[PDB]
């Protein structure tokens, strides 16, 4: 965890903790979702978020919960560092079959089935290994941009 | 340029303005001996290369060691997270920030 | 002999991916090179077949066969003379300065004799050849013999 | 030491001295590292920083310790002054081989081995001597920007 | 003599790159020039060989040989007469004004006698020759004798 990433989680903690007392309760979760447009947010969704913690969601409980789910989270500059080492001549997005072979043949984390799941929402270019950069974006901030 | 390759007697021939000159069956014999002599010379020079070739692969494999992991773990996160309320929230919200 | 070098056995535990203390016959070529031995691939191939050992079918190994094969390859290290390596490349390009044009060394290392992949050829020229397209093989063979 | 550089070290001394009494103790070092995100900062790192001084870290002991480690520290404007004299026509980053030859052939501090270490984290452009300016940045403030 | 000039020993510590207080025989020509002596390179060469000293093989030095070689070169400073330097270049170009055409002095300084590199020739004309292509050697030889 770099310090600017921890400051981003402190700003997200303050936007969900609308009572500003330092502990995100279930009313803060529901009022942050209602301010984003969720008028139908069920109480069972709020209870499932609170069921991931053993205590009240203060800043260090929110940081330890996000730490334990993001144990391989990598910032965009280090993902582009590794992709610039995979394309060491610069500019070009690397081939689809080169990333499939190098993921498998180096590591068990790069096994195929997982490579079909990589191509599956990370579209073609991304999946193929040709573009580059959009995948670093969606690994640090999810969903389609 | 072609004759560059082959475990052939680079003696037995000779070039000139319109064509190459070549021996047989003696010169033919010569070359042959020669041919064997390069496998030696060659075969040995190949090896080191081969050897050496992979020796650089290890230096790369090794470098790579972690950059993968980084990549490895890093992805996994996301696959888990991207479905998490809190994380989607942070997501829609991440922009309003400065 | 031990000089009993027990670090050859510790390096066999770094190349065996299953942890059972056996190394397949296809890894023995590259691990002899990683222990400080450069047998040519035809030599590694011959010896194998010589001993009615087929590298075409599944293989396992034991340390008790890999140790004497490394000791049979260790006598052939007297073939590694650097005079002949630099004189080979000195006969490969004109003028009194040690420079191969880029693509001459890349195509010769991939297609002449024991085929080296063009991926390995690019990894062996990376840094020693600059953008002039001229590989100085005095420093190139020096750095190749540094590993 | 120019006076604005000494005021920058006075501001860094005040941010690490969170008790504001004028002497940075080991608790200030640990609480400044914890406020930057270092939750695992060992006590042996704090003891190695205090082992570089002969007494308590007040402002003049911190200035003399930084003076004795930065005896060739050069501000960015004087490094760009010297690089504008090396490229006297302006704009262009100077060649890789020109900086290697002029470092060696003028001085013993410009010997090669050291030139391989210059290229080694100061990347290509920087190392090569083509770009310019990013190296002045990282000599006044380290690490990748 | 000391006048014991101990700054010659302090300048030997600025030219020895190893710090062991020895200066190789190939540096002795340029360091005699940096101490205020202009022996020609053939003279530096002769003296060396004269003393069965080979500048072809590795060399080291000691201050105890470099001091008397600088004192043997110091008698030859009576050959540095500026009348003959300005009259040499005055016979090298027509008319009553001291101007050499640019390329005449550059090609003569690189190819006639003791070969000066064209890099050093450009560094000695830089500033004294303007864009008219005419080197005024009255001010040019004045500035060359200012160092």
């Amino acid at each position: 965890f770099d310090e600017t990433e921890i400051e981003d989680f402190k700003e997200a903690f303050t936007v969900i903790d609308q009572n500003a007392d330092g502990i995100i309760d279930k009313d803060d979760l529901r009022e942050t979702f209602a301010a984003m447009g969720r008028l139908n947010v069920k109480n069972e969704e709020l209870d499932a978020m609170i069921k991931e913690a053993s205590g009240p969601i203060n800043f260090t409980v929110f940081l330890t919960m996000f730490g334990e789910k993001l144990k391989g989270a990598d910032p965009e500059d280090v993902i582009m560092g590794a992709f610039k080492v995979l394309d060491p001549d610069g500019k070009g997005s690397i081939k689809k079959s080169f990333l499939e072979e190098l993921l498998t043949t180096g590591g068990g984390r790069f096994t195929p089935e997982e490579i079909k799941n990589m191509w599956a929402a990370f579209p073609p270019d991304v999946a193929g290994n040709v573009d580059y950069k959009n995948i670093c974006y969606v690994i640090t901030h999810g969903e389609d941009a | 340029k072609l004759l560059g390759g082959g475990d052939v007697d680079h003696t037995q021939y000779a070039f000139g303005h319109t064509k190459v000159f070549f021996k047989a069956g003696l010169l033919g014999l010569l070359e042959e001996m020669r041919d064997d002599k390069l496998a030696e010379i060659i075969t040995a020079t190949q090896a080191r290369c081969r050897g050496f070739l992979m020796r650089v692969e290890y230096r790369a494999m090794v470098e790579r060691r972690e950059s993968i992991f980084c990549i490895q773990y890093n992805v996994r996160s996301f696959m888990n997270v991207k479905h998490w309320p809190w994380m989607k929230l942070f997501f829609k919200i991440k922009p309003l920030l400065k | 002999s031990k000089a009993a070098a027990d670090d050859f056995k510790e390096a066999f535990l770094l190349f065996d991916r299953t942890g059972d203390a056996k190394i397949t016959a296809s890894q023995v070529g590259d691990i002899a090179r990683a222990l400080g031995q450069n047998p040519t691939n035809a030599e590694i191939n011959k010896i194998l077949g010589n001993p009615s050992k087929e590298e075409m079918n599944a293989a396992a190994i034991t340390f008790e066969e890999f140790l004497p094969m490394l000791q049979a390859a260790a006598n052939n290290k007297d073939q590694g003379t650097f005079e002949d390596f630099v004189e080979g490349l000195r006969v490969f390009d004109k003028e009194g300065n040690g420079t191969v044009m880029g693509a001459e060394l890349r195509h010769v290392l991939a297609t002449l004799g024991e085929k080296m992949t063009e991926e390995e050829v690019e990894e062996l020229m990376k840094g020693q050849e600059d953008s002039n397209g001229c590989i100085n093989y005095e420093a190139f063979v020096k750095h190749i013999m540094s590993v």
